[PDB]
């Protein structure tokens, strides 16, 4: 038995399993163990038969010994929170799940932080370090980073990073020590919870003249935040508890082409209800529509939708229709 | 004590050259602090001078070179006991392809 | 002498042959399971 | 035996029931152990089948041992107290019960 | 001594199997029984 | 191993012998690229002498080679790579729309070919197949058939098939039996027509007549 370390006997697995086999196994493996086990694969010498032979024993044992799970370890993460809680507090879960494995260096924590505090952070730096630590963040983060730059100062930085020729090794390590020791401050996590679809959720609730005030000033505040606000007062699922006298009226002024665009994207409960009010043929030939026309593009679909929302809130400011919360109990 | 004056268009090229940056591009010093990597920066280049001044000495009178610490404005420093007292000052120009700086040594005639 | 070398070499190698087409085959079926295995592997190198 | 922590078996049990299983599992749950469960899911080690095993037959006994009642836990309170009392009292009483559940933080008492 | 090694391997993952078909029953039967006995898990992690 | 230039700074100042008995060693790379810094003179001395060479002494090469150990000493020079181009068009990929015209103006200010390249890596012959079909029928109408022909010999089979599957199903078959006829064609001839119909995409673009969106079109 010769003394065969663990690094290079994996390095025999690799090459023994097979090319497609050992890029899958890599897949699964982090950056510094690549690099170690590359080095492994460099300087990697022979090995004689015997100790090949005992080398694939052992692993065999270790694999039947510890196969086992390993199912959808990660996405079963995203399915579970989804089907649990809604898309967006899976996402916010998920989001925190995914940050509990910290950075090793403050680069990472740049990537993982607002970029309105990297932008204030990085402003003074070097153009040429402001380059080099723009070029290791996530493409996300230093466009956005980017995007709050003075013009000028944004140039230059592109130039260099189009240019950039490379990083001393010590300078490079130097820079990362500077950038740990700024963020060594515990955590930033600036918490996102709360905001938009919480605002209008409120102003939903509170007296008509009230919310109606409020985003009066919302709109001589922000024209677009309002609308923004508004799109989320209504909400396009409301329309099957707005009842049927609400649907026939809106028939009245709904385009049929604008209508059959918006049901593609509509619920099955919001189609059966608005085709179940209006005249058999009506119905059948809305239905084949649906069944028949291809896809159309969501953007189109919340374009014909958001028209439709005006002509609801037109209407309802007519009177002709009543949008209220409480569920028309029937006795 | 004596005192290094590392310009900023000096400082400006060396960060460039060390990190990735190739020189050719113009030198844009608008005038700002040194941040704690341009520090290192300073920090390192100032140890090579040390060194290299106290060798050149060395042939003639062996002493000890040590860092004291670095400031921005001259009214940081107060070199003297007054600002009229009589001081010695060295300039060089150094010259890397395009892109040229300059450096300097005070020290006060009393030393 | 010679012969029984050589045929022990053969079997050695056709038994490697045949485990290591197993190998393949566990490792074309759950590729994590051989990359978590390596990940012990490498994780026990430090003892 | 490895040295299986219980909130780690928790999450092979979690794996192992299936994905509307495992939200079902969830929804029964308050939110701290929710994060607590997620963490050590998202630093899960892929376990051996021999400690699944072992794992799972625990969770079996314990299952049917401690598998019982918690029919209508809380809508079998609102029926009995609205055919006892009437709907106002009903109210009345389940609302006390559900304030006995005390706040961690003032901001709940705001609410 | 390899098939029997996975002939023993395989009566495990095949039991395993069949009770995790019965663990999935039991849970889609009473999720809260099942949610109720990880609390009791959760409880008994700290001591 | 290390950088040209930095070896020019090194062996400017060396002996013209020197020099050639340095350059001799390199790889030939190497030789060319660090000759290419050095000025006319002293670049053609430099050349006169390796093809005149005669002979080191032994001595004198073992002298030169650990001077040469001893001032490179210095640990690991190893200068990172890591980004640059295919870095920067992809950062100017994602930013708003006015940013990102500022962007290449400016670059192109300060460089064209440097903004050509970085519009080319903008661009990438592979979104061809997420701007959808509607872009395809429209610039059918603009793409010569000879140069569509060329540059589908370099496009991949998915792509290949998205712009057939639109048009007529004669021009289908013609252009598919075009592909699958014709010999092989030179890479700089396929990239420069896919460079002539990416202008033709830009130029259409910029008309609004075609949307170029990194955001997939979903359908429900």
């Amino acid at each position: 038995m010769s003394n065969l370390s663990g690094t290079d006997k994996s390095v025999i697995l690799l090459m023994t399993i097979g090319e497609d086999r050992a890029a899958e196994v890599f897949k699964h493996l982090s950056t510094r163990e690549v690099q170690a086990l590359s080095t492994a694969m460099a300087n990697v010498r022979q090995i004689s038969n015997k100790q090949l032979t005992d080398v694939l024993s052992e692993f065999e044992q270790e694999a039947e010994q510890f196969a086992a799970l390993n199912i959808n370890a990660n996405e079963y993460l995203r399915s579970v929170l989804v089907k649990a809680l809604g898309e967006e507090r899976a996402s916010s879960l998920l989001e925190d799940i995914l940050e509990t494995r910290d950075t090793t260096s403050g680069i990472e924590t740049l990537n993982f932080m607002e970029p309105q505090s990297a932008a204030d952070l990085i402003r003074d730096e070097h153009p040429q370090i402001i380059a080099t630590i723009l070029v290791h963040l996530k493409r996300s983060q230093a466009a956005d980073i980017l995007a709050l730059f003075d013009e000028r100062l944004r140039h230059d930085v592109m130039l260099r990073i189009a240019t950039f020729g490379g990083v001393q090794p010590a300078a490079l390590a130097e820079l990362t020590e500077v950038l740990n020791g700024l963020l060594d401050g515990q955590n930033l996590k600036r918490s996102k919870m709360g905001g938009v679809r919480t605002a209008a959720e409120i102003i939903n609730l509170m007296k008509t003249q009230q919310e109606e005030a409020v985003i009066t000033a919302v709109r001589e505040f922000d024209g677009e935040l309002a609308q923004k606000i508004i799109d989320e007062m209504f909400l396009f699922e409301n329309l099957v508890d707005v009842d049927d006298r609400s649907i026939q009226r809106l028939l009245q002024e709904v385009d049929s082409e604008s209508l059959l665009i918006a049901l593609k994207g509509a619920e099955p409960p919001l189609r059966e209800k608005f085709l179940r009010n209006m005249s058999q043929r009506a119905a059948d030939i809305l239905r084949d529509d649906l069944a028949n026309r291809g896809p159309v593009r969501l953007s189109q679909v919340e374009n014909e939708q958001k028209a439709i929302l005006l002509i609801v809130r037109r209407l309802a400011e007519t009177g002709e229709m009543v949008i209220g919360s409480g569920e028309d109990t029937y006795v | 004590t004596g005192l290094v004056v590392f310009s900023p268009s000096l400082v400006f090229i060396a960060v460039d050259n060390l990190f990735g940056g190739d020189g050719r591009f113009p030198t844009k010093v608008e005038g700002r602090e040194f941040t704690h990597t341009e520090q290192r920066v300073i920090n390192r280049m100032l140890k090579l001078a040390l060194e290299g001044y106290s060798d050149a000495w060395k042939a003639i009178n062996p002493l000890e070179v040590e860092y004291v610490r670095s400031e921005m404005q001259v009214k940081f420093t107060n070199i003297t006991t007054s600002p009229n007292d009589i001081v010695v000052n060295t300039p060089f120009h150094v010259e890397i392809g395009n892109l040229t700086g300059e450096f300097n040594i005070c020290l006060p005639f009393s030393m | 002498k010679d012969e029984q070398l050589q045929q022990r070499r053969a079997n050695q190698r056709l038994g490697a042959e045949v485990m290591s087409q197993r190998i393949r085959e566990m490792s074309d079926n759950d590729p994590r399971v051989v990359a978590l295995v390596i990940r012990q592997w490498m994780s026990n190198d430090h003892e």
